[PDB]
């Protein structure tokens, strides 16, 4: 009986992928905010 | 105009480089096509750094190792063909005069030229490679550059490795 | 590490250009990580000390060189015209992609350089190929997600992968055939899930490392070669070859373990069809298998007279029939596996 | 961006590769974007980045805008085939270099 | 530029002009078996005369590229030098040149140019 | 009993175990499968240095 | 063109039917032809090379026709859509492969086959399942997919929070 | 090359030996220790050839005695026959008469009619071939010339003339010619080869001063096959040694002046041969850079199992080389069933080894 | 190079002083010509299936912008209704036209 | 059309080269060369992209130095390949 | 019975494994243009 029951929960989850689980695909902004950073730092540099 | 008449020459050329069997005859071709290809991305760049960079190595220096391994001559010279080359000369003066005639703005790319830049842009009025070659040696993204210098030593130590069956 | 101490180098520079594609964010790093694996194989491929090696590396080159071109250049389209990494749907930007994924890894239309290539390699480097050079293509192809050109690639890679195999006496010829079949069932387990896939690739690569790993250690080159190569007793000559029945994964030699993986979440995916096609010619494969054990399931055949003894590497044969022991129990550690959940 | 399955120490080297939002219009868009990825992973987000995709897609890519473009002088030429323009009306006023 | 390629097309123009005219202005004389022979101090020629291609000038050349690539690296120091942040700049910089140098006594202890031939 | 004989060892042992018109003329099996370069003559370049020559 | 012979009656538009079906059948007998051409028949020329493209490509057609004309005459005639419908069509293909390939006996057992294709097709179409189904799960790793990141550079804040607004 | 009595004096080893005898060889272990280091000017192989029956022997221990280098004892058949307690094999009667049977250079000797001497035909070449590689291991890891009495590059003699009288099997030639090229590509040729020439008559002379029971009375020794040795040496043998060895031919050694054939060695000096690299002469040896030099010593302290497995060769297209399964069997019962030989050597317990229980260890290229 | 620099800065230090009255008689001529550009998009598909002047036959080219938000033309459709040496006269003065 | 008008010719470019790729030649140095045109049309299909960005642009190096050695790679095993055989000749395939 | 599976099976295997390796038997040109075919396909298929 649970076994049927976490087949349907994974049925779900897999269609909505609502959840960060096995059905989940993280992304990342860290790159583009560390290359926001960047910018930030070298825009305040410009200029001697 | 000089964009298009650019496209014509490359086209043309580009048909050459197809027939052409001769190794030198091709060779030749490409000399062309690079010089053709860097005025080409030249035009269409905030400026032509680039260009003259990739000239001097893919042209300048790696094309030397093409022509020179492709110095087996055939044992023999060009039998060239005046056809080719009347026909070359043909597809390139109707291809110009329709240049002449296609629409002038339109049959052009959209890309912003240090000129085609808004006026206001206060960071156009600095050195036009500064802020393009910035992030090469900047922070994180200048590590990548310490991974080609090394890729090349170990493609030296590759060629050193192939270049070397028992002489 | 075969000769040279260089082997070692061109290893380690490989690992880091493959390691890139598995963790490259963006299309062009992953191309730019392929390339460098495209440099540091080829040295080891291309051995200078005999000739075969050297055809094969241009053949090699001439080809990986193409689909890294290709690959780049599709991915600038796709990347031009969605204007994104991860387009919002698989068009014409992206099948071009698989293609060039789908030779560089030799799937089943794009695969006859595949088989040339044997000829060439020694085993170790054969078996290099055949393990780590297929990574990077197939967790690109994981990316990629077209469901008819996988399922074209899952038919054609067991026909051909099996069919060829039935026809190759040279074992170089073999293994490239062995894998394509077993490429097709990756394949179809990527196009399900990617756990699994993992899993199923491990256990490929064990399974093929400890294969070829021992045909390195006694040189066994022909099919002839396997029925005169001596053995003291005639005994371990068939204990040995139980893993050549591990390789149909017949359910106590451990090959069972992934296959059944694959067909329980395959199945839970409802493409029947596919299974069936793919299960059938799985038999072909083991087929020849047996082709190859009949020369140690019978006992006492007729030999050669010469050899009286035989004899290799402590340090190959020590880990060799390690990998072999497990080859033979290894279901029984059901429980040590905990990945699949 | 797709994601690196492993996100290993090496994803390091290229994830800041290179990167559409410094300096660039279109990277405002680009951080209405990917913030909303990075919320709904990239499967649901996917399907509900309808005006972030449409909006940073069109700013870089310049598809809608200049396919507009390229519509609205064909028709005038078309006109112009037509016989309506002649040749002073063919062409409209040329605006001060120094705009834009 | 394209006042640059348009007098680079003049030159070329001109050049062309001079050498197709000294060709009209220089006498011609009857063709003669032996006149157009390759040189090889008066006595015959040998067979094809195509040089080998198993050598080193390759070899150099490909130092030449890894060298010249790593010259394209090294180029634009000087623009950015006024910009970027210095640790970065400094550090990333010295360590290039400095590659460079081990590179090339690691090498020279190699001593590949004194090949065996 | 039946053991595997001569016979059935020839069974396989061509380049293909069927073989066929091709397959079966040509045969190229070098046990080993390290088959060693054989040495060529390398004709060097003549020059006809002199007389013509400061 | 574009017509689904299996999204009508199985008695209905024969003509946009055999072409839904023809360009299905089209398909494969071309695509057999490029891989086969270039490995075995290779006939130097071009009306040779259209000798075996036509070869390959005629009897498919006499597959894909004799299949879908019989059948269709069956619901017709017979008025009925059964397995045994597919069954006589699959009869009347290999009858087809017999004639074209004559080999009398290879024809009649491939007829056999065809009809017992034809016959789980049918069965596909009305027990409302499907060979290659699309996919109702999609895996990508274990429940800790979230936490296999091992970088090592410092991200600053985010600039999406998932806490509710305070308007 | 250079002999003691020039040195006023005993050579030296420039280095401190490799314990090639009881030490593996690994690349780790190449980049932890260079190899030709310890090479110093005797580093050469000496081979030497003459017509059967020339007591060469001798010659050789005293040559390597008074230049200092290594023997190398010859060929020694029986060792297939000898084991960790020495016995012979040959002990074991004809219970497994037909190929199981030894066959040893005496009953050759007694008749070369029997099949079953084509056995040792190739094994003879295996075990000079063995040898070879055993000379090269002590050069690459000492650095100490060797010399060798005779080489399986010269084998080949032998066996087409034992062919040529017809003893040998039309099939069994076939195998042999093909198979050294097997191996044989495998292995570097010598520095310098010294050839005695004495005639058939000159031979049967001293054979007959040999007294051997299983020679001197057998029958073989016709001048036909003792002369074939002769044109092939000449020709046949030696000429793709005079392309790659310097050749050095005295009348033989009876008359053979040990110090001369020194003098004569020293003089023909290698520096002079340290030209073009291109040259074909010495060619097996040119090693440019240490780490092929390493190359070389790991393939030869390394791989010898793998030399050995080159012979793996499958023909069951030749009767008298194929064995009978069954009989074949037993002949597996009786070797390793037999006293000392159930186990690896030094774990037959069962014939007297002892420290068992903990000891775990093998010998570099120990055999099995 | 402290005679370098001196120089350099003053150049960037009359730059600054400068540049707003260009910026000023910039916006003015931007505006201006802006009224104009939809004045003939407006005027010169009169006749057209579905156009809407500034869109793509209906739904908004940006959306995301609240409403009033100004988005500067790309260069050529600001020069939508000119002649080539109307266009060159701008684009090509790097390479001096 | 967009791409018809700015990335059909180096589509057109592209395919060309492969063609020759796949053609006739007496040995593979027409290959090679053709492969290298690619690489040119290879730079030019990048870099319309690369310029659609603001500073993305300096990725061009990237490309280029792997671009070269590729070829240096083709040259070399070719080059070996003549030393070996005395001849690279497809004749010898 | 047999003649329908059994050994026949084993026959037709053989026919069509030698028609793979006539297939295998040629020279890389062949196969390459394969896949630049299977480019261009899908190029144009992009474009219509
Ligand atoms: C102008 C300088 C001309 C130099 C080249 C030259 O020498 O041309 C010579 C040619 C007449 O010279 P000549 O060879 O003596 O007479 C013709 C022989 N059939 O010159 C001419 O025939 C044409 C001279 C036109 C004045
Ligand atoms: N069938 C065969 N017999 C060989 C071969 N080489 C040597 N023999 C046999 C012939 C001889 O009767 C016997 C060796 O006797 P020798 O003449 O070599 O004695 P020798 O005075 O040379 O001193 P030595 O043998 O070195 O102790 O072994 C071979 O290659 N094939």
């Amino acid at each position: 009986q649970i076994r049927l029951l976490e087949d349907e929960v994974r049925r779900k989850m897999s269609e909505r992928n609502d959840y960060q689980a096995y059905y989940y695909r993280p992304s990342v902004a860290k790159y583009h905010r560390i290359s926001k950073e960047a910018a930030d730092e070298l825009e305040a540099l410009r200029g001697d | 105009m000089i964009q298009l008449m650019l496209y014509s020459l490359i086209i043309t050329t580009s048909i050459i480089f197809l027939n052409m069997i001769h190794p030198l005859a091709l060779g030749l071709t490409l000399l062309i096509q690079t010089i053709f290809v860097c005025l080409l991305t030249g035009l269409m760049t905030k400026s032509f750094w680039y260009s003259y960079i990739l000239f001097l190595i893919f042209l300048g220096g790696m094309l030397v190792l093409f022509i020179y391994v492709t110095s087996l001559a055939s044992n023999e010279m060009f039998n060239l063909s005046m056809k080719l080359t009347l026909f070359s000369s043909l597809i390139l003066i109707f291809m110009l005069i329709l240049s002449f005639i296609m629409d002038k703005t339109s049959s052009s790319l959209f890309l912003m030229n240090n000129d085609m830049q808004s006026i206001i842009n206060m960071n156009s009025y600095f050195m036009e490679n500064s802020l393009s070659l910035n992030k090469l040696y900047n922070f994180p993204t200048n590590f990548i550059t310490i991974l080609l210098m090394n890729y090349l030593l170990i493609t030296l130590i590759v060629i050193v490795k192939i270049t070397k069956l028992f002489k | 590490m075969f000769n040279n101490s260089s082997k070692i180098l061109f290893i380690t520079i490989m690992i880091i250009g493959t390691l890139i594609t598995v963790t490259s964010n963006s299309w062009l790093g992953a191309w730019m990580g392929l390339e460098i694996n495209l440099l540091s194989f080829i040295p080891l491929l291309s051995d200078n000390n005999n000739l075969m090696s050297t055809e094969a590396s241009l053949k090699y080159f001439l080809t990986q060189v193409l689909a890294s071109t290709v690959l780049l250049f599709s991915s600038i389209l796709l990347m031009l015209k969605n204007n994104m990494n991860n387009e919002i749907n698989e068009s014409f930007t992206s099948m071009i992609i698989m293609s060039a994924l789908l030779l560089k890894s030799g799937a089943a239309p794009f695969h006859f350089w595949f088989p040339n290539m044997m000829e060439g390699l020694t085993w170790m480097n054969a078996l290099m190929l055949m393990t780590w050079q297929k990574i990077a293509p197939l967790m690109l192809i994981s990316y990629l997600n077209i469901k008819y050109l996988l399922l074209i690639s899952v038919i054609l890679s067991v026909i051909i992968g099996a069919i060829g195999g039935l026809n190759q006496t040279s074992l170089r010829k073999l293994m490239a055939f062995s894998s394509i079949n077993h490429l097709g069932w990756m394949l179809s387990s990527l196009m399900i899930s990617e756990s699994i896939w993992l899993i199923y690739f491990f256990f490929y690569s064990f399974l093929s490392f400890v294969l070829t790993f021992m045909f390195n250690i006694f040189k066994l080159f022909h099919l002839n070669q396997l029925f005169s190569w001596f053995v003291n007793s005639k005994i371990l000559k068939f204990t040995l070859f139980m893993n050549f029945l591990s390789l149909g994964g017949l359910p106590p030699f451990l090959g069972f373990l992934p296959k059944w993986l694959v067909i329980q979440q395959l199945t839970l995916c409802n493409q029947y069809f596919m299974l069936t096609l793919m299960m059938m010619s799985t038999l072909i494969t083991l087929f020849f298998y047996l082709r190859i054990c009949y020369s140690a399931f019978m006992m006492n055949y007729f030999e050669n007279n010469w050899i009286m003894k035989m004899n290799m590497n402590s340090i190959n044969y020590n880990m060799y029939m390690i990998m072999t022991f497990f080859s033979i129990f290894g279901l029984f550690l059901i429980s040590l596996f905990y990945f699949m959940f | 961006s797709l994601t690196p399955f492993l996100r290993l120490p090496l994803t390091d080297l290229t994830g800041c590769l290179i990167n559409h939002q410094t300096y660039d219009k279109c990277g405002k868009f680009e951080m209405k974007m990917m913030e909303c990825f990075e919320a709904y992973g990239l499967e649901r987000g996917k399907r509900e980045c309808a005006d972030l995709i449409s909006d940073f897609q069109e700013c870089v890519g310049m598809q809608k805008q200049l396919m507009r473009f390229h519509a609205m002088r064909n028709e005038r030429y078309k006109q112009w085939l037509k016989g309506e323009r002649k040749g002073q009306e063919f062409f409209a006023d040329p605006p001060r270099v120094d705009a834009y | 530029m394209f006042s640059i390629i348009f007098i680079a097309l003049l030159i070329l123009l001109i050049t062309t002009i001079v050498m197709f005219l000294a060709s009209i202005l220089s006498k011609k004389a009857l063709i003669d078996r032996e006149k157009s022979s390759p040189f090889e101090c008066g006595f015959d020629p040998k067979s094809s005369s195509r040089l080998p291609f198993s050598l080193r000038f390759f070899l150099i050349t490909i130092i030449f590229l890894i060298f010249d690539v790593e010259i394209a690296l090294i180029l634009p120091m000087i623009i950015i030098m006024k910009y970027s942040n210095i640790m970065i700049w400094t550090i990333t910089s010295i360590i290039f040149i400095l590659i460079l140098l081990i590179g090339l006594y690691h090498e020279w202890n190699q001593g590949m140019l004194n090949w065996s031939n | 009993k039946w053991y595997p004989d001569p016979e059935f060892m020839k069974q396989f042992s061509g380049p293909v175990m069927y073989p066929d018109e091709v397959t079966s003329l040509w045969t190229v099996p070098p046990w080993n499968s390290k088959v060693t370069p054989v040495e060529k003559s390398v004709r060097n370049l003549t020059l006809n240095f002199g007389p013509q020559h400061p | 063109l574009r017509s689904k012979y299996y999204d009508h009656p199985d008695g209905e538009d024969a003509f946009g039917k055999i072409v839904a079906t023809n360009k299905y059948a089209v398909s494969a007998g071309v695509a057999w032809s490029m891989f086969d051409v270039l490995t075995l028949s290779k006939p130097q020329g071009y009306l040779p090379t259209l000798g075996r493209f036509a070869y390959n490509t005629g009897p498919l057609m006499g597959m894909a026709t004799a299949f879908t004309l019989t059948t269709l005459v069956a619901t017709n005639a017979r008025g009925k859509d059964d397995k045994i419908n597919y069954l006589i069509g699959g009869f009347a293909a290999g009858g087809v492969f017999g004639a074209w390939k004559h080999n009398h006996v290879a024809g009649l057992c491939a007829g056999l086959f065809l009809g017992i294709a034809g016959v789980i097709k049918k069965m596909s179409i009305e027990q409302g399942w499907e060979f290659f189904p699309n996919t109702p799960i999609k895996q990508y790793g274990g429940l800790n997919i979230a936490g296999n990141d091992w970088t090592i550079m410092a991200d600053p804040p985010k600039n999406w929070t998932t806490e509710k607004p305070k308007e | 090359i250079s002999g003691k009595t020039m040195r006023g004096g005993p050579r030296v080893p420039k280095a401190a030996p490799y314990p090639y005898k009881t030490k593996k060889y690994s690349v780790f272990n190449a980049i932890f220790d260079k190899t030709s280091k310890r090479f110093d000017e005797n580093s050469k192989v000496i081979c030497v050839e003459g017509p059967i029956a020339a007591g060469k022997s001798k010659f050789a221990k005293e040559l390597a005695e008074e230049l200092d280098m290594e023997y190398y004892p010859a060929v020694d058949l029986d060792l297939i026959y000898i084991n960790s307690y020495g016995y012979d094999m040959r002990k074991l009667d004809p219970q497994l008469p037909p190929s199981c049977r030894s066959y040893d250079v005496r009953n050759f000797c007694l008749d070369p009619s029997h099949d079953l001497a084509a056995q040792f035909q190739i094994r003879m070449y295996m075990l000079r071939y063995s040898q070879y590689i055993d000379a090269l291991q002590h050069v690459l890891s000492t650095g100490q010339g060797v010399v060798l009495e005779r080489s399986p590059y010269s084998d080949f003699v032998f066996m087409e003339a034992m062919f040529r009288q017809g003893y040998l099997s039309r099939g069994a030639r076939s195998v042999y010619n093909e198979l050294r090229q097997n191996t044989i590509g495998e292995l570097l040729k010598p520095h310098l080869v010294i050839y005695l020439d004495l005639p058939v008559d000159a031979v049967k002379k001293q054979i007959k001063a040999r007294n051997v029971d299983y020679e001197v009375q057998s029958k073989v020794f016709s001048d036909a096959y003792l002369s074939d040795l002769e044109q092939l040496y000449k020709q046949q043998y030696l000429k793709d040694i005079s392309t790659h060895a310097e050749l050095l031919i005295y009348d033989w050694t009876a008359g053979g002046e040990t110090e001369v054939v020194v003098e004569d060695i020293e003089r023909i000096d290698f520096n002079q041969f340290e030209a073009d690299i291109h040259n074909k002469k010495m060619l097996d040896w040119r090693f440019p850079l240490e780490a092929e030099w390493c190359e070389a010593r790991i393939k030869y302290c390394h791989e010898k199992p793998d030399l050995m497995n080159y012979f793996n060769v499958p023909r069951f297209d030749v009767p008298e080389l194929v064995r009978s399964a069954d009989d074949g069997k037993v002949w597996r019962d009786v070797w390793f069933n037999a006293p000392g030989m159930k186990y690896r050597p030094g774990y037959n317990a069962d014939m007297g080894d002892e420290g068992l229980l903990t000891k775990t260890k093998i010998g570099i290229n120990q055999g099995i | 190079a402290k005679k370098v620099k001196r120089d350099e800065i003053e150049m960037r230090s009359a730059q600054n002083v400068i540049f707003p009255i260009l910026v000023a008689e910039r916006d003015r001529e931007f505006l201006r010509q802006l009224r104009r550009n939809r004045d003939e998009e407006a005027e010169l598909m009169k006749n057209v299936p579905g156009w809407e002047v500034g869109t793509w036959y209906g739904e908004p080219v940006f959306k995301t912008l609240p409403e009033d938000t100004l988005v500067t033309p790309i260069f050529k459709e600001f020069y939508a209704h000119s002649d080539w040496k109307s266009y060159a006269k701008r684009a090509h003065l790097k390479l001096w036209s | 059309m967009i791409m018809i008008l700015y990335w059909s010719l180096p589509m057109i470019l592209f395919i060309l080269g492969l063609f020759c790729f796949v053609s006739n030649r007496k040995h593979l140095l027409s290959m090679l060369l053709s492969l290298e045109f690619i690489v040119l049309m290879l730079f030019f299909m990048l870099f319309i992209y690369l310029n659609m960005l603001n500073y993305e642009s300096y990725f061009s190096m990237m490309f280029l130095t792997f671009s070269v050695c590729e070829g240096a790679l083709g040259l070399s095993i070719l080059v070996s390949m003549i030393r070996t055989h005395g001849n690279d000749y497809f004749q010898s395939f | 019975s047999e003649y329908f599976g059994g050994q026949h099976l084993y026959q037709k295997l053989s026919m069509y494994s030698k028609t793979l390796f006539l297939m295998h038997n040629n020279s890389l040109k062949i196969y390459l243009l394969l896949f630049v075919f299977w480019i261009l396909i899908l190029l144009i298929l992009l474009f219509l």
